[PDB]
This record gives C-alpha cells, structure tokens and sequence, in this order.
C-alpha cells in the first residue's frame, strides 16, 4: 500500500485496490482457492513457498520492487555495528544456505513447466473393454455357430 | 497515516511498537522502504526478493 | 560486500543482488538416459499378461467343439507387430477373438509410438553439475580427464573460497585465467570445463554471446548471496543521506527505467528448447540390459531342463 | 519504418538417407542378431539349426520368410523379448525421425529498436540508412 | 510387405531368392516410419 500510493502513474490501479484488501496473509491465500479473488500481490519469499506446498496455485514470473527483509532496530542503539557483521558472516560460511534448505525449499510437488509429455496411463477400461466384451460374447456366438453346425 | 483528525501522524501496527519503546528489535519479514528508513536503522538484508 | 572489507570501510545499502555462481560449458543436447518406460509398467504392462492369458479357455473350447505352446506364441507375434511363421488355430469359430486382438494391437502400438513421439520433443536437458557440494567439485579422483575449474585469483570469490574449501583452491591454483573474455575463449576451446566468478557479470555475459547455447548451473542459484554497494569514508556524515537516495530510486521504479542499458539481452533461456542428434542414443543399454538378462534366463531355464533326468 | 535483414540457409534432413544416427545406428545390433541366432541354435541343440538367423532377421525386418519356430521353450522365451526389442527400436527410430522434422532452428533475430543488438552498439552489427533522408 | 500387410503369400523358391526380399523389407521399414513422421510433422504446423 505504500509502494502503490507513492507512484502516481499506477494511481488508477490503486483506486481499484481499496475495495478488496485483506487483513492477513492466510486470508487472501484461502480466498484465492475459493475463486473469490483471481489474483494476489505479495512477496516472492512467501508466494514461492506457497506454490510448492498447497499444490493448486501458481506464480507468474517477473518482479517489481527488489529489496530484502532486514532486522529492524531502534535508531543509534549500540548493536548497529555488531548485528550487521555476523549476518554477513552467516552469508559467508554457508549458514543461511543450510537454513533455507532446512526450511524453505525442502518440499515440492512438481514444477509447473506445463509438460503434457507424461503419463497418466492410469485407467484402461474403454480399450480393454472391447476384448472384455469379446471374451463374453464369443462363447454365445460359438454356441449359436455350433447350433448351426448341428442343424446343417 | 494521519490519525485523530488532526495534524498528527502516528505509526500503526508493528513499527509503532518499535517507536514507542515496546521493543528494541524487529525480527520478522519486514521490508526495506524509503519511508521506514527515515528514522529506523536496518541491516544487510537476509535475502533478496521482490 | 563481505566481512573483510566492512571493518575498514563503511558501506551503503545493497544495490544489485549478486553472489558466487558458476558458468558451465555449452554442452550438447541430451534426451533421457532411458526409453520412456515410465509408468506404463504401473498399469498397462501388467494388465497385458492377465488379459492375454484368458484366451486359453476358448482355445481349448474350439478344439472341444494347440494350446500348450502355440497359443501364446501366436498371441505375442501380432501384438508386437511381427509376421512370425505361426499356424492359426482350427475352425472358423476360433477366428473371432484374434480379430479382436488385432484391434487391440493396432490401437496399442499407434498409442505407444504417439506418446514416445510426444515425450522426446518436450523433455528438458538436465544440468549435469549442480551445486558446489557435488563430488565433481570435490577431489576429482575417478574421472577421465578430470574437472578443470577456472577463476580469477585476485578478488572476492578467492577470499570466500579459501575459507570454506582449502583443497578446492589448492587444486584450482594451476588453472588461473587472465581476464573475463579469456575465460570464455578458454571455455569454448575445451581448455576449461567450468568457471567461477560473480553472479551479475555472468548473468550479463550469458545474454550477449553470438550463440545462445548452455549457460549457468540451475537458473540463478547463487551460493553466497550478497550485493554490490558504494564505499565511503569511515563514519562520514554523508552516509545517511546517500543511504536514503538510492532507496528513493527503488521507490520510483527508475531502476527498471535504467534497465535499458543494464542486463537485458538475447536468449536468456527464453526457449528452453533442445534438439539433439542421437549419438547419445547409446543410453539404450537399459533395453540391452533387458536383452542380455533374458540371455541369462535362457541359460537358467536350461538348468531346469535337467529335471526330467530326475523325473 | 522497419528493419531489413538477411535470411539464413537452414537445411532439411535429406542427407540422412537412412543415416540419421549412423554413428550409433550400430552394427552392434547385427552382431546381436548373430549371437542371438547362435544362442537359439545352442538352446535347440542340447535340450531348425542352420536356419535360425533366417528366423531372427525375419523377426527384425517384418519379412515373413518361411521357416519354423524353435522347438524348445527356452528359445521361445528369448524370441518373445527379441521381438519386443525389435518393436522398441523401430518405434524409437520413428519418433527420433519425427524429432528432426518437428523442431525448428535457433538464432531468433532482432525485434524493433528495443533490441540490445541494436540499442547498445557494437562492431558486430552495422546499421545504415540513406543519407539526407527523413530517417 | 511395403504396405505393412500379412497377406497370405507364398515365398519364392530357394534360399538364393531370400536375399532381395530381405533388402526390400529394409526398404519397407525405412519407408513407413518416414511417412508416418512427415505426416505427424505436417498436421501440427499447418495453419487455419
């Protein structure tokens, strides 16, 4: 709501946003699956996780407003030089890479690259049913045929 | 937002609890903006997203 | 941005997302290492036998009003499209079910030729090296001529790679490069297998080659995600002003207006196509593994053809 | 205004006259024909002898040449999967022949003035218009 | 055999006649697998 209202050129778009906003993240995520809301705008670090677990939804590509979540501190607290170091250290010796491997990208279903080249040869009923009806009807036709053979 | 139909702008929600002394650190998915960084110091930011 | 520089110099807000990535060679296209034997075996290949064996009753019934070995020998020859010299069963009443089976046969292979022709023009090439934790990027022991990693030995990636994997750069010390374009020239002539450098320069140079062959491992998976920045005098007063102004550009969308010079290009994996001459069709050894295993079993049953000697 | 460029060659797959993969359209399958004929011969001998390759070649090429089936069942269970292998290789050859003729060619060319081949200049591209003109 | 059919057909006499049909079969398998390919190429690229 800050990013859209700051821009003036997107203002009409913002005027369409005032009548449908929600109060929590999970509310709109559940409301998308109930077809009350065709699209949703949020961060990539929540939507890329949500499209890998609740396996009916999808993202659509590009990004707009590139930034990163930071630790919020009060102004001029004496920790502003300490906590800014170790975070960088945690990006160096592989701690954060272990962290999102443990928590973020740990599960999938299938990446929706839209590859119809796969099976789902699960059922075979309508193609096997022709021989399943042939095996049943054949003995009756054989009985009619040998009844013809006995008469003439 | 401008609250109490006057010339006062207070900060709603989470960031107001940082400004009012209810806490001293915010460890949450809190983005980096131009409006929050007027008087709230941030760090090197955990991640990169959009 | 790293820790070894942040002690002396103060830094601005991160400016462009980057990290340590790896550029892999521009390898030839590959199909799957097996034929598409994925799950037809779950339902179809097992329904085939149990719907196949049931005709023995009618094959007996037509001789009552030729079954021990000849029936399945007929019924395999037409389902797998072969004119094996095979005697048909007796009588015109037996002629019906084979004429059903033929209608089962023509539907089958025309199905199986279709899906396979569907399968081998939509499957994507897979990224034969992934991550720095692979055995290929470890000690290259068991590999005809082993992996050769390139890097520029003065900068940030060396100081990051010397504190996590010592033997990696200890092996990489024989493979220095003298420039970014010379790394590409060494990669095109077979002199280098993979290259390690910054993420942003590699994602630019992926998009401006004259061809658009294979580029980067994964899509954008970076190891140590950091940013660029603006260095400054230590604790000068001009930090907190500049720290605002860069963020103002993010507030206005002017970085995407600054995109017209910056990192766009041609063929940034914008097709995900692969066409391959199948000289790599020698991955068919699995069905050769389905061949010679029967060449085992044909001997094995031979041993159980010594059982009338005891009977 | 619009931009004029030069079309390429691209070829058809005519020169693959039954050689799309003659590197790996191996004679190893013919050696497999011969050794599976030898295997059926040995299975029929020690449980129709010299004619076994005239069986086996007749399995591959869909040509019904007038021979007899092997008498032992141990050769028959091998012949089943031999015919199954023949169907697999002819179907794979059909699909990989379709793969050469369904897939188009790379080198997507330049699109308007918003292309970095043309917007950001280089030496590898040369641009021109008629002098003293409206361009 | 060029149009993929098991018509009941007597083979010619002698083993010396058996070679050229075994060439023709190699002409047959190349042919239809070609003709099925181009047609499968043709009916997924043609425009309305």
């Amino acid at each position: 709501d800050i990013y859209f209202r700051r821009q003036v050129e997107l203002s009409t778009m913002y005027r369409h946003m005032e009548k449908h906003n929600y109060e929590s993240a999970a509310e709109a995520i559940q409301a998308v699956r109930d077809n009350k809301l065709h699209a949703f705008i949020w961060d990539s670090a929540v939507l890329e996780f949500e499209a890998s677990q609740k396996c009916d939804l999808v993202t659509t590509g590009e990004l707009f407003f590139r930034s990163g979540f930071g630790i919020g501190m009060r102004k001029d607290s004496p920790w502003k030089q300490q906590v800014s170091l170790s975070i960088l250290k945690s990006h160096e010796n592989g701690f954060m890479e272990d962290l999102d491997k443990t928590w973020v990208r740990y599960q999938e279903c299938d990446s929706r690259s839209n590859a119809p080249a796969t099976l789902t040869c699960e059922n075979m009923a309508g193609v096997f049913m022709l021989v399943a009806g042939g095996i049943v009807a054949g003995i009756f036709l054989i009985f009619i045929e040998i009844a013809y053979k006995s008469r003439a | 937002e401008r609250v109490q139909n006057s010339n006062k702008k207070e900060w709603n929600g989470m960031m107001g609890e940082l400004l009012s002394g209810q806490a001293d650190m915010i460890v949450a998915p809190l983005t980096i903006n131009n409006e929050r960084a007027q008087y709230i110091e941030f760090s090197k930011p955990f991640k990169y997203q959009g | 941005i790293n820790e070894e520089r942040s002690e002396v110099v103060d830094f601005s807000v991160p400016f462009i997302e980057t990290g340590i990535s790896v550029m892999v060679s521009r390898s030839n296209g590959t199909v799957s290492p097996s034929a598409f034997l994925e799950p037809f075996s779950a339902c179809v290949w097992v329904m085939m036998f149990v719907m196949l064996l049931i005709v023995s009753a009618v094959a007996v019934f037509v001789f009552e009003y030729v079954t021990i070995g000849k029936a399945i020998w007929l019924l395999w020859g037409l389902v797998f499209n072969n004119s094996v010299p095979v005697q048909n069963p007796k009588g015109t009443t037996s002629k019906i079910m084979v004429s059903v089976w033929a209608f089962f046969a023509v539907i089958f292979l025309a199905s199986y030729t279709a899906n396979l022709a569907a399968f081998m023009i939509q499957e994507e090439y897979v990224d034969q090296v992934s991550g720095l934790s692979d055995k290929k990027f470890q000690r290259p022991n068991d590999f005809s001529p082993p992996f050769r990693f390139g890097t520029v030995p003065n900068g940030s990636t060396e100081r990051n790679i010397r504190n996590n994997y010592a033997e990696m750069h200890a092996y990489m010390g024989k493979f220095n490069q003298r420039g970014v374009d010379d790394a590409l020239l060494s990669l095109k002539t077979g002199k280098l297998d993979a290259f390690i450098y910054d993420a942003a320069v590699l994602n630019y140079m992926a998009g401006r080659d004259e061809g658009c062959k294979l580029v980067t491992i994964g899509s954008g998976k970076v190891f140590a995600s950091t940013g660029y920045g603006i260095a400054i005098q230590k604790d000068s007063g001009w930090k907190r002003q500049v720290d605002l102004a860069i963020l103002q550009l993010f507030g206005d969308g002017e970085m995407e207006e600054l995109e017209a010079l910056w990192l766009t290009g041609i063929c940034h994996n914008e097709k995900n196509e692969v066409m391959s001459s199948q000289l790599d069709i020698d991955n068919m050894a699995g069905v050769f593994y389905m061949l010679g295993a029967a060449m085992a079993l044909s001997l094995i049953t031979f041993i159980s053809e010594h059982l009338f000697y005891w009977q | 205004l619009t931009i004029l460029v030069k079309k390429e060659i691209p070829r058809s797959t005519l020169d693959s006259f039954m050689q799309p993969f003659q590197s790996t359209l191996w004679l190893l399958v013919g050696l497999s024909v011969h050794v599976v004929a030898v295997m059926l011969y040995l299975l029929d001998r020690f449980s129709t002898l010299s004619s076994a390759m005239w069986f086996s070649w007749g399995v591959l090429l869909n040509s019904g040449i007038g021979e007899g089936a092997p008498r032992s069942f141990s050769a028959r269970i091998l012949g089943m999967v031999w015919a199954g292998f023949a169907m697999i290789i002819v179907a794979s050859y059909t699909a990989n022949l379709a793969a050469f003729l369904v897939l188009d060619r790379p080198e997507e060319r330049i699109t308007g003035i918003n292309d970095p081949r043309l917007r950001n200049p280089s030496d590898k591209f040369i641009y021109a218009t008629v002098k003293q003109s409206s361009v």
